[PDB]
Protein backbone atom coordinates (compact mmCIF):
# COMPACT_ATOMS: atom_id res chain seq x y z
CA UNK A 1 0.00 0.00 0.00
CA UNK A 2 0.79 3.42 -1.10
CA UNK A 3 1.97 5.95 1.54
CA UNK A 4 -0.03 8.58 3.45
CA UNK A 5 0.76 11.35 1.73
CA UNK A 6 0.54 9.75 -1.37
CA UNK A 7 -2.81 7.62 -0.49
CA UNK A 8 -3.12 5.13 -3.83
CA UNK A 9 -6.69 6.32 -5.62
CA UNK A 10 -8.83 3.49 -7.46
CA UNK A 11 -12.00 4.16 -9.59
CA UNK A 12 -14.60 1.56 -9.90
CA UNK A 13 -16.92 1.44 -12.47
CA UNK A 14 -19.33 -0.44 -14.58
CA UNK A 15 -18.96 -4.16 -12.29
CA UNK A 16 -20.58 -6.09 -9.90
CA UNK A 17 -19.63 -5.67 -5.98
CA UNK A 18 -20.62 -8.32 -3.78
CA UNK A 19 -20.51 -6.14 -0.39
CA UNK A 20 -22.13 -8.59 1.62
CA UNK A 21 -18.81 -10.73 1.62
CA UNK A 22 -16.77 -7.73 1.96
CA UNK A 23 -18.81 -6.88 5.59
CA UNK A 24 -19.03 -10.26 6.57
CA UNK A 25 -15.17 -10.39 6.70
CA UNK A 26 -13.97 -10.78 10.42
CA UNK A 27 -10.28 -9.61 9.28
CA UNK A 28 -11.64 -6.09 9.50
CA UNK A 29 -10.54 -4.35 12.71
CA UNK A 30 -12.45 -0.97 12.00
CA UNK A 31 -15.63 -0.60 9.73
CA UNK A 32 -17.46 2.52 10.03
CA UNK A 33 -20.27 3.17 7.74
CA UNK A 34 -21.79 6.60 7.78
CA UNK A 35 -23.86 7.36 4.58
CA UNK A 36 -26.10 4.40 4.56
CA UNK A 37 -26.48 1.00 6.36
CA UNK A 38 -23.91 -1.83 5.48
CA UNK A 39 -26.69 -3.77 5.40
CA UNK A 40 -28.39 -2.21 2.65
CA UNK A 41 -25.68 -1.56 0.55
CA UNK A 42 -26.42 -4.38 -1.97
CA UNK A 43 -30.01 -2.35 -2.54
CA UNK A 44 -29.35 0.92 -3.77
CA UNK A 45 -26.16 2.11 -5.57
CA UNK A 46 -24.54 4.68 -7.49
CA UNK A 47 -22.69 5.50 -10.87
CA UNK A 48 -18.93 5.02 -9.08
CA UNK A 49 -16.95 4.39 -6.36
CA UNK B 1 -23.21 17.44 33.60
CA UNK B 2 -25.26 15.83 30.42
CA UNK B 3 -28.60 13.67 31.01
CA UNK B 4 -28.25 10.66 30.31
CA UNK B 5 -31.74 9.22 31.61
CA UNK B 6 -33.15 9.88 28.26
CA UNK B 7 -32.79 6.96 26.10
CA UNK B 8 -33.82 6.36 22.83
CA UNK B 9 -33.81 3.43 20.01
CA UNK B 10 -31.50 2.89 17.38
CA UNK B 11 -31.90 -0.98 16.48
CA UNK B 12 -34.92 -2.64 16.02
CA UNK B 13 -35.89 -5.70 13.58
CA UNK B 14 -38.83 -4.47 12.26
CA UNK B 15 -40.89 -1.17 12.18
CA UNK B 16 -43.70 -0.17 14.51
CA UNK B 17 -47.66 -0.48 14.55
CA UNK B 18 -49.22 2.75 14.88
CA UNK B 19 -49.71 3.47 18.54
CA UNK B 20 -47.31 0.59 19.78
CA UNK B 21 -44.89 0.54 22.79
CA UNK B 22 -41.44 -2.19 22.85
CA UNK B 23 -39.31 -1.54 26.12
CA UNK B 24 -37.69 -5.77 25.23
CA UNK B 25 -33.68 -4.32 25.75
CA UNK B 26 -32.37 -7.39 24.16
CA UNK B 27 -29.34 -7.66 22.34
CA UNK B 28 -29.29 -6.78 18.46
CA UNK B 29 -27.66 -9.08 16.16
CA UNK B 30 -26.21 -7.03 13.22
CA UNK B 31 -24.20 -9.53 11.37
CA UNK B 32 -24.13 -13.36 10.08
CA UNK B 33 -23.06 -14.70 13.15
CA UNK B 34 -25.78 -14.73 16.25
CA UNK B 35 -24.35 -13.11 19.33
CA UNK B 36 -26.03 -15.47 21.46
CA UNK B 37 -26.78 -13.00 24.45
CA UNK B 38 -23.04 -11.73 24.36
CA UNK B 39 -22.23 -8.14 23.08
CA UNK B 40 -19.00 -8.29 20.59
CA UNK B 41 -18.82 -7.71 16.47
CA UNK B 42 -22.16 -7.09 15.05
CA UNK B 43 -23.61 -6.58 18.09
CA UNK B 44 -25.41 -3.59 19.74
CA UNK B 45 -27.33 -2.53 22.77
CA UNK B 46 -30.26 -1.22 20.95
CA UNK B 47 -30.80 1.86 23.33
CA UNK B 48 -28.57 4.94 23.51
CA UNK B 49 -28.99 8.28 25.36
Amino acid sequence: FASVYAWNRKRISNCVADYSVLYNSASFSTFKCYGVSPTKLNDLCFTNV
Amino acid sequence: GGNYNYLYRLFRKSNLKPFERDISTEIYQAGSTPCNGVKGFNCYFPLQS
